[PDB]
């Protein structure tokens, strides 16, 4: 329901 | 009409004091639906609105895990801005990220976004293309070179026009009592003097859904924008909102003021009077 | 670092009528950071059972929360929402106005 990331 | 999904997380550092503060919300529109809080006793994604609670324990279990990596995520982010920006290990630094789907009248695809934000300002965004990157400084510049080269875009874009729409179109239906209503705003106007030579003239609208509204007073038709105290529409705790908006004129002058009200569950926009 | 005052409303769900339970409600909403201390007051008093609303945030990032409880105005009760934050150099106590 919510997304599969870091900056 | 027309409807939105939005994810919200929220990330504190809280340093020497153990871990984040992670906090994550859902909402359908104006309506919140799931919770999550790092710190809470549960450690489980939680029901806010009553037509969520029908979903099973997959649902449950599966958010629950995808919630906690969304938490992992920005625990490594607050290390990372911290580097990007030679922040002392002192200080408490807070990232945001948002992200979601709009759909139309029709309930098909219109929009998706997400946005991340560091120390309250724009840190990066994903532009309306879904094919690339707003970034709002120089270390943000890094994090775009870094998810070009990953492919981030890509796997944005694949949830966004699918899983997104798929799963706010389910809600829309099973909450449809809840999300597929427009409660009218009821008005009314009131006077108080201040003085023997000024009055207050509040413009009220009350038990709306959903939030959006807008509020205006016009003298002889004309706006008095800078002259109205326009304060945030807030929740009556009931899942309807309220707002006003207020000036002060001249005793006597009171029949001169209108109050303009417009909002997608009035069949027109009203004009409230004081004759 | 960005800092954003909170904006703070004091009000009843329901127009208030002596002696009929209603629900009190302290909106606290524009701040940044998201670190605030909010207490609902009766005459000059904390109240013990306070609820609040999960964290969330408008489109320009500032935060808001609903603080709230259940109670029946009377006559003579004073109502207040008592706010501190790093923006504010004392906290701000904002009486409940049953008559705007």
């Amino acid at each position: 329901x919510l997304a599969x990331l870091t900056v | 009409g027309s409807h939105s999904m939005r994810y919200f997380f929220t990330s504190v550092s809280r340093p020497g004091r153990g871990e984040p503060r992670f906090i994550a919300v859902g909402y359908v529109d104006d309506t919140q639906f799931v919770r999550f809080d790092s710190d809470a006793a549960s450690q489980r994604m939680e029901p806010r609105a009553p037509w969520i609670e029908q979903e099973g324990p997959e649902y449950w279990d599966g958010e629950t895990r995808k919630v906690k990596a969304h938490s992992q995520t920005h625990r490594v982010d607050l290390g990372t801005l911290r580097g990007y920006y030679n922040q002392s290990e002192a200080g408490s630094h807070t990232v945001q990220r948002m992200y979601g789907c709009d759909v139309g009248s029709d309930w098909r695809f219109l929009r998706g976004y997400h946005q991340y934000a560091y120390d309250g300002k724009d840190y990066i965004a994903l532009k309306e293309d879904l094919r690339s990157w707003t970034a709002a400084d120089m270390a943000a510049q890094t994090t775009k070179h870094k998810w070009e080269a990953a492919h981030v875009a890509e796997q944005l874009r694949a949830y966004l026009e699918g899983t997104c729409v798929e799963w706010l179109r389910r809600y829309l239906e099973n909450g449809k009592e809840t999300l597929q209503r427009t409660d009218a705003p009821k008005t009314h106007m009131t006077h108080h003097a201040v003085s023997d030579h000024e009055a207050t003239l509040r413009c009220w609208a009350l038990s709306f859904y959903p939030a959006e509204i807008t509020l205006t007073w016009q003298r002889d038709g004309e706006d008095q924008t800078q002259d109205t105290e326009l304060v945030e529409t807030r929740p009556a705790g009931d899942g309807t909102f309220q707002k006003w908006a207020a000036v002060v004129v001249p005793s006597g002058q009171e029949q001169r003021y209108t109050c303009h009200v417009q909002h997608e569950g009035l069949p027109k926009p009203l004009t409230l009077r004081w004759e | 670092m960005i800092q954003r005052t909170p904006k703070i409303q004091v009000y009843s769900r329901h127009p208030a009528e002596n002696g009929k339970s209603n629900f009190l409600n302290c909106y606290v909403s524009g701040f940044h950071p998201s670190d605030i201390e909010v207490d609902l007051l009766k005459n000059g008093e904390r109240i013990e059972k306070v609820e609040h609303s999960d964290l969330s945030f408008s489109k320009d990032w500032s935060f808001y929360l609903l603080y709230y409880t259940e109670f029946t105005p009377t006559e003579k009760d004073e109502y207040a929402c008592r706010v501190n934050h790093v923006t504010l150099s004392q906290p701000k106590i904002v009486k409940w106005d049953r008559d705007m």
